[PDB]
């Protein structure tokens, strides 16, 4: 939250890319660090590699470099997902009346319909475009 | 800025000098502002073009422009080691005494950084040393505190 | 939208994007999925991308009506927006590749030169590979610019003198102006986070600085500007690394007429001749592509060799199997006409199409030899007596394939493709017939 | 036994372990590695030169070849012989007791004023109406020389003088820990140990590794050369 | 809830008088970010983007996915409605009935043919029932080799029906021609018609085997195309 | 630990569970939270399944769930291993 | 085999006594005679 490239590549980016050892076969490693405060690391993998055994071993070093990470990441946490967005379909959620923010919307589709389409029969993955609701405090400084 | 403007901001930031004496021949505004108030010629000094930073002051670029915190390109040009281009801004009537909002001169940019012939120059157009910041600190003051005796010999 | 471009002004350019496209193309367009701070070279207020969705291939009729005419007209009126570089283009085939044309070149830091100098390095390539047109073309850096950043000194003697912690100044800074994470609350029986942030107009310009208030440990509420001193300076939005080292990314593709192999071995003699300390490596397409290139002679090779020692085996002959291999190119040919005439391209599909093709003019002139050659060797006949015998009893069964072939292509007479494999086994058959003849007795003269 | 397998199932229960360990010993990053027990070669690294001492050339190894090397296919563990480079803070007990200051104090500073801060933007999301510029906020930044962890201010006095790091410590670049000292041949040098990871072919993986080797190898300074002291794999070629 | 963070104490004034979170700042359920601004023509918009399962079935889990979002229509608030930007179900489809209509299509128009020269609807039969046997072979050998039902196996089955065609008239062709020339009966016609062809057809096996295997023995994202055509039309051809 | 049933649930089972989604050959998987503060989601994988790999593409799945989880329930840590309903035997110990 | 080591006991009666932090005692023996792993700092473009 709140920083930038440099920030975010100086204390997560590289510390990560560091410790990111002893996986195997691994054919390169490319990462971005950018001014939304977000970093991405793609780990590609040679064909025919296992890629739960490819995803875990990369899971695991990174759960040890957790610690070296700070204290704000690892309070948001880091997320490992596999890297193939062959989607199925993409179902678009609107609200026509305009008594609906896109918060407003992405929290009901997130508390109501996400875990119902997660359990469908044949359903691998499912990604929400969008967050639920989150507690915002909008602090006054003159008051303050 | 105009549509030409931009362009000419676009050029004189990555040092085309052939784009940028076109633009002078089309009649581009030479003082287009940069949406945090940097000029061509700041964005030359900055990125060091010897070239366009002449070309500019040649079709009657504002020598002391000043940005939204009220940095000059001399600022910049000392700052960031551009020996050629303070002498030329200088000779070209730059304000040797430019102080920003924060009350920095060129001199106090030079003296932190440490580059010493720009600091020598700077002083010969007229620098004034015993010129302070917000803080109250002059030159000799970040010399010392950077360890710098070279320098410190210098500011007296 | 350049360096400094806010989300309101990126949202009337998505706005104007989908007036032209439920305007101009409500014939074909279905939807306009607007996405305002998402884009595929970066991220950012001043970026967006514009997901266009079309109605059924039967309610867009005609070429004009398709997603490269649109794109080609989509570019055009985009062409005419202010401050903006707006550009449609198609998905590729396969989602999951990604662009799977032209090439990806990783320039890389190789000895800590810094952002600023490998910033120069790119700058030097992209500018040598606008001075080939006839080899390189569309050669980009994929990644954004370095853009203006508001930097902000805290004086540690004024901070210390007037008793403020960096702590309180740092927290006070990063929570109001960044936003900060505290804990978790449970909203209607589900987990979702706490976000304090300063209020929208306490955190805008410069000026706002001033209004925020540390507490000193005497007591004293200092304001910020007391102890704080600024200056703008340009710093990169979005930095790249390639295994472990700083890198930027450029994409681009061979130029028309030239092969993408070419290509890159031109970016390569490019890339010799930067300054000292920086290098390059092939990711993703242009990784897999080189690869491939290696092993394509190796297959070939062998293919023939075992084709040859199947005949071989087959005939009891090394020299009659050359009669059968010398029809590869009947059925090509017919498939290539088909192809340049209509305006096809060599994708896969078409390549998988040839093999087919030659597998079963193969197949015809395998038993044409076949028939011919047991003639000669059980009922003792002549070579032109045997060869003529032969086609004859395999003419029928030829035609009836053909025949069965070409009523079965001939309803898609989707025209285009509909010429494609109907040309191919056409002159395939048409020549074969006259031509398997003429293999079998010169192959069986000389040798 | 499957040695992908064993490793996720010993990680698993370290997992468990990790949170009661000491604060000190999660910062040094607890490593868990199939190999075998010894070494598949060394890799060697001198200056021909003499523009670089034994400190040196043990940097540079680290910081750019050896995490090349640690993620290269086959390579269980791979051991520096040196140290990479660290920020050391050489503390005088005399000069510190004169300002009436502790290495608590020392340590307070250094966390406060070599900070890499998250100060947020201008113009920042969610903005108000008719913003102008978006622009992101540089507060402090990570400290990057010597000159400039010398210049940290850990007090002022009641006259107004200012007591720097510099003054109550000798500040440099230095190992990380000064246990291990290389020498080939008796000239000063660094080194790279490989293990082979369980199961991975010795052959294949030395091929991997001088492959890597050689993509750097033209990015060196000057007189930095590579020797092979220990290599067990031209015996496995040769004997075959 | 907000009124519950609004009523955070913050302070206790000297006179005993409060200072709560509320007093000095806005409180409401809002999003975790607002860097990005979805809309569809115009609309506030989210969405779900669905992955297939592995060895799962793309028809039946889309039609389940349109079947749990209908049962939760009757619970939406109002303003809201479903919509897909994006669906790769229509491409699937489409591949499975060109397989349908190309084998129909075939099979009508081969008894069509063999009726046209050969002139009897019992020998017309003969390919109508071969056809379709070596087929449903084929997708018994992709199920065996461990293949799945898409673009790339459909469109290579396609060109497959086209050799299948072929071996099923060559064999009849070739006993209705014995039979006319030398008069013998059905039984034997076909044992001396066989006699010509079977060492052949044995040949043809191994030459198109030569011809389409080794494309399978490509590296990486184009060698997995490639395999699709391969394991599909040689699997085809050798039941054949 | 020192959580109620519903607490536990809330904020760790469901954000577990919600992210066990689409894993290979999952027959069904039964859950419970107590007052004590334990959670046991336990998945429970079709007959010939590779029971290793069952494991690996759980711990996977799971890593997902890990960052959204309470501090306190990171900081006792979170085990992924195959499990056994009945005891072999019990073997009693005494004093004479 | 066993060696010679300098055991020191901290009498915490006369720290409580002077008004010394015992965390303050251990930091302070810890940091000067172990040595004290503080934070990163970035070493020409690497993190150290
Ligand atoms: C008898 C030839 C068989 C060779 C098998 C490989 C065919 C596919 C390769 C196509 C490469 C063309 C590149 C333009
Ligand atoms: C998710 C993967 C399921 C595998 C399905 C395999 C079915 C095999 C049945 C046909 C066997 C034919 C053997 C020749
Ligand atoms: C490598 C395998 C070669 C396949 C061709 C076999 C054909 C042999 C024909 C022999 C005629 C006599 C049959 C008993
Ligand atoms: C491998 C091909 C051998 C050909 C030999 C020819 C004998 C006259």
């Amino acid at each position: 939250p709140g920083a930038d490239a440099k920030t975010v590549q100086d204390t997560v980016t590289q510390v990560i890319e560091q410790n990111m050892n002893g996986i195997d076969n691994l054919m390169y490693m490319s990462s971005n660090s950018d001014s939304t405060g977000t970093v991405q690391i793609t780990l590609t993998f040679e064909s025919g590699t296992d890629a739960d055994i490819a995803q875990v071993q990369v899971q695991n070093k990174l759960q040890l470099a957790m610690p070296l990470l700070p204290q704000e990441v690892q309070q948001q946490g880091v997320s490992v997902e596999k890297s193939s967005s062959s989607f199925l379909m993409v179902v678009g959620v609107i609200n026509t009346d305009g008594t609906m923010t896109q918060e407003d919307i992405s929290d009901y589709v997130a508390a109501n319909m996400k875990d119902a389409i997660s359990r469908t029969s044949g359903v691998g993955d499912v990604q929400l475009f969008g967050s639920q609701y989150a507690m915002r405090i909008w602090m006054n400084p003159n008051e303050l | 800025g105009s549509d030409l403007g931009k362009k000419l901001l676009e050029a004189a930031r990555a040092g085309r000098d052939d784009e940028v004496r076109i633009l002078m021949a089309n009649g581009a505004d030479v003082n287009a502002a940069d949406v945090v108030g940097w000029t061509p010629l700041h964005l030359a000094a900055y990125w060091g073009h010897l070239e366009i930073v002449e070309v500019l002051l040649k079709n009657g670029a504002d020598v002391n422009a000043y940005d939204t915190l009220g940095s000059t390109p001399l600022h910049l040009a000392a700052h960031f080691g551009h020996l050629e281009i303070v002498e030329v801004l200088l000779k070209n009537g730059a304000d040797v005494n430019a102080k920003d909002d924060n009350g920095i001169t060129p001199l106090h940019l030079a003296a932190n950084r440490g580059h010493l012939e720009i600091v020598e120059v700077l002083l010969k157009y007229g620098a004034d040393v015993n010129a302070q910041d917000k803080f109250g600190k002059t030159a000799f003051d970040i010399s010392i505190n950077n360890g710098n005796e070279d320098l410190a010999e210098i500011l007296q | 939208l350049p360096a400094g471009a806010t989300q309101e002004r990126t949202q009337k350019v998505l706005n104007e994007v989908t007036h032209y496209y439920l305007t101009k193309e409500k014939n074909n367009v279905e939807s306009v999925f607007a996405v305002n701070g998402f884009g595929f070279a970066g991220r950012g207020q001043n970026t967006g991308i514009a997901f266009v969705s079309l109605k059924d291939w039967a309610d867009r009729p005609g070429e004009e009506n398709k997603v490269e005419a649109i794109t080609m007209r989509a570019t055009r009126a985009f062409s005419q927006i202010k401050d903006a570089m707006v550009f449609a283009f198609n998905l590729p085939a396969i989602v999951e590749l990604g662009t799977a044309t032209g090439f990806d070149f990783e320039l890389i830091d190789q000895a800590g030169l810094g952002h600023e100098k490998l910033t120069q390095a790119r700058n030097q390539l992209l500018a040598e590979a606008a001075k080939h047109p006839d080899m390189l073309t569309s050669v980009r850096p994929n990644g954004l610019e370095d853009t203006p950043q508001f930097k902000i000194d805290i004086d540690q003697e004024k901070a210390q003198a007037l008793g403020v912690s960096i702590n309180d100044i740092n927290t006070t800074l990063g929570a109001a102006w960044g936003g900060s994470y505290v804990n978790d609350f449970i909203d209607r029986g589900r987990v979702k986070k706490v976000y304090v942030m300063s209020e929208a107009k306490y955190r805008m310009l410069p000026d706002d600085i001033g209004d925020w208030y540390v507490r000193a440990a005497d007591g004293q509420m200092v304001p910020f500007s007391a102890f704080s001193s600024s200056r703008w300076e340009y710093g990169s939005p979005r930095l790249e690394r390639y295994n472990g080292l700083p890198s930027m990314e450029i994409l681009g593709q061979a130029a028309p007429g030239k092969s993408t192999g070419e290509a890159m071995e031109l970016m390569e003699q490019l890339a010799s001749k930067l300054p000292t300390g920086v290098g390059y490596d092939w990711t993703g397409m242009s990784y897999q592509e080189r690869l491939s290139g290696n092993q394509a002679p190796s297959l070939y090779a062998i293919s023939l060799i075992v084709v040859f020692l199947c005949l071989a085996a087959l005939y009891e002959s090394w020299s009659i199997p050359f009669s059968v291999m010398l029809v590869v190119p009947l059925g090509v040919i017919g498939a290539l006409l088909a192809a340049t005439f209509r305006g096809l391209t060599n994708d896969v599909y078409f390549q998988v199409g040839l093999l087919t093709t030659i597998g079963l003019s193969a197949k015809n002139a395998i038993l044409i030899v076949e028939f011919a050659k047991d003639l000669m060797d059980k009922e003792g006949k002549g070579l032109i007596e045997a060869t003529l015998d032969a086609v004859r009893m395999r003419l029928r069964p030829i035609l009836m394939t053909s025949l069965a072939f070409i009523l079965g292509v001939m309803p898609l007479v989707q025209n285009a493709v509909g010429t494609g494999v109907m040309g191919g086994m056409v002159t395939a058959t048409v020549l074969a017939i006259f031509f398997v003849p003429v293999f079998f007795v010169v192959v069986r003269r000389r040798f | 036994t499957d040695a992908d397998i064993a490793q996720v199932q010993v990680q698993n229960k370290l997992q468990l372990a990790m949170p009661l360990l000491p604060q000190e010993v999660q910062q040094q990053g607890v490593s868990v590695e199939k190999s075998s027990s010894s070494f598949l070669m060394v890799v060697g690294v001198i200056n021909t030169d003499g523009t670089m001492t034994q400190e040196d050339i043990s940097d540079y190894v680290a910081a750019n070849m050896k995490d090349a090397i640690s993620r290269t296919s086959g390579v269980g563990d791979v051991q520096l012989f040196g140290s990479q480079y660290a920020m050391r803070i050489w503390m005088n007990p005399n000069e510190l007791n004169k300002f009436q200051l502790t290495p608590v104090d020392v340590i307070t500073a250094i966390k406060a004023q070599n900070a890499q801060v998250a100060a947020g933007q201008l113009g920042g999301t969610p903005p108000v109406k008719g913003q102008q510029l978006n622009a992101s906020i540089i507060a402090q930044t990570r400290l990057t020389s010597t000159e400039e962890f010398g210049k940290i201010l850990l007090k002022v006095n009641q006259d107004g003088s200012r007591v720097l790091l510099r003054d109550v410590a000798k500040i440099e670049l230095g190992g990380e820990n000064y246990d291990i000292i290389a020498e080939f041949n008796g000239q000063p040098a660094s080194g790279l140990g490989i293990k082979l990871a369980t199961g991975a072919n010795a052959l294949d993986t030395a091929a991997a590794i001088r492959a890597e080797l050689a993509k750097m190898e033209p990015f060196f300074p000057s007189g930095l050369k590579i020797v092979y002291p220990y290599d067990t794999t031209p015996f496995v070629k040769i004997s075959i | 809830s907000t009124e519950e963070f609004g009523k955070i104490l913050l302070k206790v004034n000297q006179d005993g008088s409060r200072v709560l979170l509320r007093d000095v700042a806005k409180i409401e359920l809002g999003g975790e970010n607002y860097d990005i601004i979805a809309e569809f023509n115009g609309q506030p918009a989210s969405g779900l983007g669905i992955k297939l399962a592995t060895g799962a079935n793309a028809l039946d889990t889309a039609a389940a996915i349109r079947a749990e979002l209908a049962k939760m229509e009757p619970f939406f608030p109002s303003g809201l409605k479903i919509v897909y930007p994006y669906d790769t179900t229509p491409f699937v489809k489409i591949s499975i009935h060109e397989v349908v209509k190309t084998l129909v299509e075939a099979i009508i128009l081969v008894f069509l043919v063999m009726y046209l020269f050969l002139q009897n609807f019992r020998a017309t039969l003969i390919p109508t029932i071969a056809v379709p046997v070596v087929l449903l072979g084929t997708f018994a050998v992709l199920a065996a080799f461990g293949f799945s039902i898409n673009t790339l196996t459909m469109f290579g089955m396609v060109l497959a029906i086209g050799l299948l065609v072929d071996d099923a008239i060559v064999v009849v062709e070739n006993v209705e021609r014995v039979m006319a020339e030398e008069g013998l009966p059905p039984k034997e016609a076909t044992r001396k018609s066989m006699g010509q062809i079977q060492g052949a057809l044995v040949g043809i096996a191994m030459v198109l085997s030569a011809v389409f295997v080794p494309m399978a023995f490509f590296g990486g994202s184009t060698g997995a195309i490639y395999r699709q055509f391969s394991i599909t039309i040689v699997s085809a051809m050798a039941l054949s």
